[PDB]
């Protein structure tokens, strides 16, 4: 019982601003994902067991940044790969955040066993970093894309195809959106400063703990306005804020915008080990 | 400013139906903000007028559930849901959006 | 295939209340908007009314305002449009259109009137 | 409760003067402008001024302008209005009517029209 | 003897941008203050009487930041919570700002003494730091906030609840806006500044002197660009700037930008700490 | 909204020749985006209308070549290349770019 | 088969801009490369082969820089030099870039040669720095500018002369568009990329090769966003993309933008000289 | 110099088709668009079309589009127009004129309408 | 489109004596660039069409000093200093600033 207000398409400096940034996002990401993947896991090798969850972070980065010239090019122009590429993007999109979140909260678990424990827990730490780290990040990673798997498909709008998400009503984008903040933004940040202030109090009464400071506080002050743009999204959904329509394109813009600057999450890994390695 | 007519100017109804009243704007009733502040008033005669429903649809503490209103842009209808012996008065639209407000010409219901 | 079918002609009495079915299939139902287009006899074609499958954004036109309500059944795949207060001039013939396209980011409206339901014609005597 | 009170009746010859009280309780007086509204008799409700109590800034509507002058006294909590050279078809009912919101960092005009005044009637003759 | 121009609520992206900066400066500032009050005020300690200083700055800065979210709330949606919430908050507010302006005029006096004085007066620093304190800043703090006390409240528009501030009359307002600079901007700006001068001249005729100068311009340039909004209101309010309505409302959102980004003042402190400590 | 005239009304056409439909709007068909959506229609007499040719130029699947159209602006039309005998009835010219769509007049054709 | 919408002229911010920002690169440019080249080509000399690349860089970047003033009155006012100056102008324009991306090319080979075989290979890697770089790099560059030698030339516009490329139809313009991106960005840079993972391979089973990775990728970072502008472009002329004639000024006004701030590749060079020698 | 040569005067019947050639020299063909400009007799000069030698971008009037096609043939630096179902009143005179400037980075149309043809007349009987 | 209306429609002249026709615009002739696009032609009885002056005041190469523009605005004139026995034919003023072009009503200067 509301009237519809249609969505109005990006402006031209956005269609324009994003397939550039987009671009510089694959340059620099993949090279620097195939020179850390490469030498992490061909020659020289990882002296810790730090190195190793990064590698991780790294091949989830680069499943990314696979994707996206299907991404500017879907931008720019109309959708011509086909059903299937789009759900693969899709998947591959889903599967790559959730991963690399659930890589960053495993390194903040590690750096907590490390530091407290270090005398008593070798062992826990190296079966941790061995063999439960799979069932920790893939497995659920995987099994969250099962609502991407089904509500993702192109659309024929008579000469133009559309791949989005087309799903059977409105509240199925809130619970979905909800599930997004829940495991990306709130339950690992949960867990991780848990752990760093157990850290900083025991140190109270380290070149390892800055550098894996500085990688988690620069990865979600990429994301942390993108979550604000989401959860106000999801507000204005369930008429809690009818601020008006004019006030919803603006808030669409700046999700389009805040998750184009976001995506560098990938570019900032391999940075960290030319300037602090 | 702002010009409402409101239709019909007199409305014969009969005791146990229902009755609508509509009144039409010259400007869209779309503040910045994003609402339509548009409110309906009753004048029993010989005292002053009451407020009835305040915006579009919501209603003003204090009346019964036969008013409701709807409508949006610049086309608005206010329907009593049954007509008591109580209902007999002038009827009237008013915007607060642009300065100044602007009231309406004004409906009489009588009983048929 | 892609199709719509409609219910049956109907005659009702001045003030009553008319409702017409419009079963779809062939397409997903749930990303396209449905907008019902009325042809007076002898007359050229006219818009009423549009409702989004989606999430039931209804909206309707000026002239017939304030006298319908509009519908959709998503379990059974079927859109309804319940027209009251019936006038002499009303008789004339209802057409179901798919219009718009509705999905998690592209919620346009330039996309459609491509396939039309068979029609219904209701009188009013 | 919140109220507004008003004076009597009254008759005047014309090229006369005016002034009509509006005492209100109830609320922080201090807190809502207050619009004056005038009905003639036999004909539609008519906007002629609005007054904020919060610090003066008189406005005035363009038919009547230049022939009222409209002020409040804060310390009684009361309103008045004054309308010099009178003419023949002024006869009419006045009422006093709070409007607007005023505060520190909120000064709209969009929240109002609430509560009345039992209005006043004022006669040329 | 004026006509009146309403004020026009603030641009969508304002209404964007407001809640995302009083998020991060919140999730900054609680993790910051929590942290500095925790390792000073129950563990390790603090070696020197600055830092005693700095503890209370940051307990300011902590009841500031746990208003936040009601700003950010009224920001977006409307007011709920209560009239007597209301109040809380505008006394806080009121009581936090003061609070840490006064506390950095008391540490810069500390430092004028520790430079000048040093062999004289090693026992009226201690006193000034252990006892006077209490009644230098947090009585006359709790003493500036009866206005607020008695003049915030909330008040009914329609359906819409609105926590504001309603003054008898217009030139309360301007009484208010002028104590507000007096004591925040300029006593304490004379007293630092005439103090810095009397260390740099004896200094021509120190780690500890760059450290607590750096706090204080870093503060001071935060909250500058507020008071020149609030000195042009208050002499437009006067009849002293007639430029019209549009400047009104240029300057009002001026006014809401500059406190919105000048609110940095709480996360700027536990910062200091990473970087020169 | 929008407002669109076609002419002729009747187009009495004779077998094997080619014929014109063209139709003026009132305001400028060019969406933001950029493009025009302004789409014909053919009407046989007894079933519902059908979409011969969508956007000023494109030619919807499943209609022979003999149909095409052109213009830009304000100004569109539709010709047939050649006539046959089942080239026979209503036609019509909707747009759909600004709320709400609006249809065209009407143009019959007969056969001469 | 399409209608035609016309060009609008740049704005007046724009108008103002250009000129300053030509005039800053200039006056750094100038004194930069003078110096330089001064320095390398006349007294001191040059200790490493490195420089003597960098000797060539500096003569393109000075080449380049020379013509700048012409540009800046033709942003301003109206062309007046005449039409043997224009061609001279262009030819010069197309020459230095080329040339400049050729030498960088020509630098990362001589570092792939270092590094990897650096005992087997210093006879080829002189010869390639003293006779063969000639033939590389300023035969194909002089080559290149046949078409710019036809096809630019002066027209006579009422009271008006216009100095720009005139060419028979509109696919000249797309294919010298692609040849210019085919040359400058894409073979270049395979070789670059190419090269360097080699060496970092090397090096996982050196002051020089951060110094000159660093002016490498500040020259991609500059020449980037123009790429993307010319490459829109182009695909817009080929009737691919027809997003409008608004997204076609606004492209046009992004490519002139970009330009002129890519234009700083000259003045980049002298500056690394300062900071990092 | 540079100058502009047409053909010759034609008469045709109504509804046939008629090209009038307009051959340049003197100047580079292919950086100037032409504008083709009809003068009914008797009447106000009329403006009908324009065409881009550089790439073939036509324009039309609104008066005559749907019955003029105008092409250029670069090869012998030509310019062509074709206009068919002729009427009663097209009788008149039509004037090849030089306009706009096409270039690689200036593509304006406010420089030129300088150099005219000899013109051409074409009646209907 | 822009309309220009030009007086007088016909200007008997006398041999040896200046004289002005000036046309009116229906909208400002100000580009956005900065100038103002109308230039004046003469038609000689038989003949295409010349251009006389471009833009406001320039005078185009080939004519002689006796003819001279001016004007701003919507507001331009053309006057003739001395009048001779070949000043004799049709004249037009257009403008080049909006697409389309549109040119003026005419203007026939006679011998008196
Ligand atoms: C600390 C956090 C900083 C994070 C900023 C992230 C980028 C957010 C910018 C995206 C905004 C989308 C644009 C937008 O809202 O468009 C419009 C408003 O935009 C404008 O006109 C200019 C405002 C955006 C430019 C501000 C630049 C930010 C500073 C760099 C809405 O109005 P309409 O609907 O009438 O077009
Ligand atoms: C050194 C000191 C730098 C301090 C800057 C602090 C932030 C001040 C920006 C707040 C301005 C509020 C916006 C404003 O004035 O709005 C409007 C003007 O704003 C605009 O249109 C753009 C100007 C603001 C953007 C400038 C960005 C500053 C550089 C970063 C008023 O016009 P209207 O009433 O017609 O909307
Ligand atoms: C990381 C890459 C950052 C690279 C940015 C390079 C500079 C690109 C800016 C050039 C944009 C040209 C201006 C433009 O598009 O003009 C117009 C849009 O421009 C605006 O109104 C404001 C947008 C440009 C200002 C944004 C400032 C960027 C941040 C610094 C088009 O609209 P219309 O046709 O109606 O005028
Ligand atoms: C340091 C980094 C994060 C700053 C990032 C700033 C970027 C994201 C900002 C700077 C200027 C902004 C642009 C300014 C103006 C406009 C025009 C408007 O009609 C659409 C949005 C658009 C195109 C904005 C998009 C976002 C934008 C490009
Ligand atoms: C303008 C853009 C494209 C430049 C992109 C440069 C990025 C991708 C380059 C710059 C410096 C590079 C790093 C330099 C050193 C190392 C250490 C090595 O043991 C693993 C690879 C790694 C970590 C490199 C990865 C790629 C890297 C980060
Ligand atoms: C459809 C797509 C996205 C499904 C993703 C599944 C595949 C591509 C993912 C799932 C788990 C991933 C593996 C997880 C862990 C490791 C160990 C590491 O030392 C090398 C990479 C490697 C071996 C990954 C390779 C990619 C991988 C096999
Ligand atoms: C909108 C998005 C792109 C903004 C992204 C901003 C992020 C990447 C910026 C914001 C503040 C920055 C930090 C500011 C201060 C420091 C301290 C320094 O000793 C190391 C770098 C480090 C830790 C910076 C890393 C990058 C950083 C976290
Ligand atoms: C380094 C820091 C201090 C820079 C801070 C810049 C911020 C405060 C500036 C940058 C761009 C500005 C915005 C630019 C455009 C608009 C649109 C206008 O209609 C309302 C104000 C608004 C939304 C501005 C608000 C202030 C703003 C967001
Ligand atoms: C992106 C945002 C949320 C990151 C916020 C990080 C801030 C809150 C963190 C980064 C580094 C931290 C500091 C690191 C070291 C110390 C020294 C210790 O003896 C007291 C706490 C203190 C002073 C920490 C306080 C919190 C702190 C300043
Ligand atoms: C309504 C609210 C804002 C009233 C504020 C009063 C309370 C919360 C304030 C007033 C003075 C403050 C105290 C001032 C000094 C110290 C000493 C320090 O070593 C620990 C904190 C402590 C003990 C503060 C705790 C908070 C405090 C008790
Ligand atoms: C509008 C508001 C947010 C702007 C706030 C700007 C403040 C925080 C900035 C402006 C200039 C900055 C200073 C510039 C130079 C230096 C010198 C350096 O050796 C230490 C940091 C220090 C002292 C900076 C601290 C932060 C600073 C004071
Ligand atoms: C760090 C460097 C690269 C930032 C470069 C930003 C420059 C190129 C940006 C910043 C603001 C921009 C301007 C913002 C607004 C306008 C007005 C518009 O009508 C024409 C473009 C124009 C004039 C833009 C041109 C590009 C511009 C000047
Ligand atoms: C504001 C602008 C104009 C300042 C421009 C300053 C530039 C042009 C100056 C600043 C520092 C200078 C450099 C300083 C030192 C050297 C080393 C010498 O062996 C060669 C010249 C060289 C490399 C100079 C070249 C010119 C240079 C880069
Ligand atoms: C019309 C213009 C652009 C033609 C350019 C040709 C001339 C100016 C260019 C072509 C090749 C260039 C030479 C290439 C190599 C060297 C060796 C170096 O150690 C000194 C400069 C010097 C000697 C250059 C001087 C300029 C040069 C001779
Ligand atoms: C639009 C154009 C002008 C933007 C040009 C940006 C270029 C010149 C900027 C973007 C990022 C910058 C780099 C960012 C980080 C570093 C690492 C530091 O240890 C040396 C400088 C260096 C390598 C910078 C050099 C300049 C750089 C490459």
């Amino acid at each position: 019982m509301k009237e519809p207000c249609f969505r109005e398409e990006n402006a031209n400096f956005n269609k324009i601003f994003l397939p550039t940034i987009y671009s510089i996002i694959f340059l620099t990401g993949i090279v620097g994902n195939g020179l850390v993947i490469l030498v992490m896991g061909y020659q020289k090798k990882l002296r810790s067991m730090t190195d190793k969850y990064r590698l991780h972070l790294s091949v989830a980065d680069l499943l990314f940044v696979i994707t996206l010239p299907f991404w500017a090019v879907d931008a720019v122009a109309n959708w011509y790969f086909g059903n299937f590429l789009c759900k693969a993007v899709h998947v591959i999109y889903t599967v790559s955040l959730y991963s690399s979140v659930l890589i960053l909260a495993f390194i903040s678990l590690d750096r907590y066993l490390a530091i407290v424990h270090a005398t008593n827990s070798q062992r826990p730490r190296k079966l941790l970093a061995e063999k439960v780290v799979y069932v920790g990040v893939w497995i659920p990673a995987l099994l969250l894309t099962i609502p991407d798997f089904i509500f993702a498909n192109v659309s024929e709008a008579d000469d133009r195809y559309i791949c989005d998400r087309f799903y059977p009503n409105d509240l199925w984008v809130v619970v979905f959106q909800f599930q997004h903040i829940m495991v990306g933004l709130i339950l690992p940040g949960i867990v991780i400063l848990s752990c760093y202030c157990i850290i900083i109090s025991k140190l109270s009464h380290r070149k390892a703990l800055k550098t894996t400071v500085i990688l988690i506080l620069a990865f979600f002050a990429c994301w942390l306005p993108y979550y604000i743009g989401i959860s106000i999204d999801s507000f204005i959904l369930l008429e809690i804020i009818k601020q008006g329509c004019e006030f919803e394109n603006t808030v669409h813009k700046w999700i389009s915008i805040t998750e184009a600057l976001a995506f560098f999450h990938c570019c900032l890994n391999p940075i960290l080990y030319a300037f602090l390695g | 400013d702002v010009v409402m007519t409101q239709s019909p100017l007199s409305l014969p109804v009969t005791l146990g139906q229902p009755a609508s009243i509509s009144c039409r704007s010259s400007q869209s009733l779309v503040y910045t903000d994003g609402n339509t502040y548009l409110n309906w008033f009753q004048q029993r005669p010989g005292q002053s007028p009451r407020r009835l429903i305040y915006k579009v649809s919501n209603r003003d503490s204090g009346v019964p559930d036969r008013f409701s209103g709807s409508g949006s842009g610049t086309d608005f209808t206010l329907k009593i849901s049954r007509v008591e012996a109580e209902d007999v008065g002038f009827y009237y639209c008013m915007q607060n959006t642009h300065w100044p407000l602007t009231f309406g010409g004004g409906t009489k219901v009588e009983i048929k | 295939q892609v199709q719509l079918v409609q219910s049956g002609a109907e005659v009702k009495k001045p003030g009553a209340s008319v409702k017409v079915s419009c079963k779809a299939s062939g397409y997903t139902f749930t990303s396209y908007g449905i907008s019902w287009v009325r042809q007076a006899p002898g007359q050229g074609i006219e818009w009423m009314g549009w409702i989004s499958t989606y999430n039931g954004n209804r909206n309707y036109a000026q002239k017939v305002q304030g006298r319908v309500t509009m519908t959709t059944d998503r379990s059974t795949s079927t859109a309804y449009m319940d027209l009251r207060s019936l006038r002499s001039d009303d008789t004339a013939v209802y057409y179901c259109a798919r219009h718009g396209i509705t999905g998690a980011r592209n919620y346009y409206y330039h996309y459609g009137m491509d396939v039309w339901g068979q029609g219904t014609t209701v009188t009013v005597s």
